[PDB]
């Protein structure tokens, strides 16, 4: 009945990870791994762009005066940048940019809690000089795939047509395979060794979210202790 | 007869959702009939579904 347990987490890249678990029991391992898996991909806190006021549109079915791309191109674009928060759930920005060139996602309004994983995400094209494109973007927290359709059922009467909505995906975790194998210890048979290969956008932390998900499974062994 | 007339332009976008018959080009029909989370999806050695 040995207590389970990790070692470091084996940081390839930025990007992707491996942890790996040495104190594992036959069979426990293997469906707690799956069983993990379907967590590490549904009850994960993710970020994304909700409401985007443009500046000059009052639908994404237009292009700005100015723009190489199209509106709604570049609303998927911005579904294309990984952000991170950390005080508040939502945050309000800025994008302020002017000159030919290929937009990177740092010319935006910084906010010290707005947190890019790659300002060099570029969003959109200007190929004019005199063109100020600016829009206001209200990116904001929640879990799995959580869409504009079924939230614009509440609606709190948006009038305010200007404001263009995406659909919210709030999933930061990627591909998420795990490898069993013999863990070699000298006092057993043979044990398990779980090394999670995983792969992510970039944005919620490995660790924070094991321990984070394993307390949701904890909510999810409430009523499981309960009879 | 009809001296002014006002063409309406509206714009609704459809998506992809279970009930849409989908296929091929080999002649290989079908209806989706519930597409499921990526979480159900086998995936092989390296980790893809």
């Amino acid at each position: 009945f040995l207590k389970p347990r990790l070692v470091d987490i084996e940081q390839v890249s930025s990007t992707h990870a491996k942890v790996t678990l040495e104190p594992l029991e036959r069979g426990f391992g293997h469906t707690l791994g799956n069983a993990l898996r379907r967590i590490l991909l549904s009850s994960m806190p993710g970020c994304a762009v909700t409401e985007v006021e443009i500046d000059g549109v009052l639908h994404e079915y237009s292009t700005k005066e100015g723009v190489q791309e199209d509106i709604l191109e570049i609303l998927l674009n911005l579904k294309g940048l990984a952000v991170r928060v950390q005080g508040k759930d939502e945050v309000i920005l800025t994008l302020n940019k002017s000159g030919i060139g290929p937009v990177t996602a740092a010319d935006i309004t910084h906010d010290g809690d707005v947190e890019i994983v790659k300002p060099q995400h570029v969003i959109c094209h200007l190929t004019d000089e005199n063109a100020s494109i600016s829009m206001r973007i209200k990116v904001q927290r929640g879990r799995g795939y959580v869409p504009a359709s079924t939230r614009i059922h509440s609606e709190e009467d948006e009038r305010p047509i200007g404001r263009l909505l995406v659909d919210a995906c709030y999933s930061p975790v990627e591909r998420i395979a795990y490898n069993v194998e013999a863990a070699r210890v000298e006092q057993r048979t043979d044990l398990d060794k779980l090394v999670i290969e995983m792969e992510t956008n970039g944005t919620i932390d490995p660790e924070e979210a094991i321990r984070r998900a394993a307390t949701i499974l904890a909510e999810q062994l409430e009523a499981f202790v309960d009879l | 007869g009809v001296l002014k007339i006002v063409k309406v332009y509206l714009a609704v976008k459809r998506r992809i959702q279970p009930g849409d018959k989908m296929a091929g080009r080999h002649g290989n029909k079908g209806v989706i009939s519930k597409i499921n989370p990526i979480e159900d999806m086998p995936y092989d050695e390296n980790g893809t579904p």
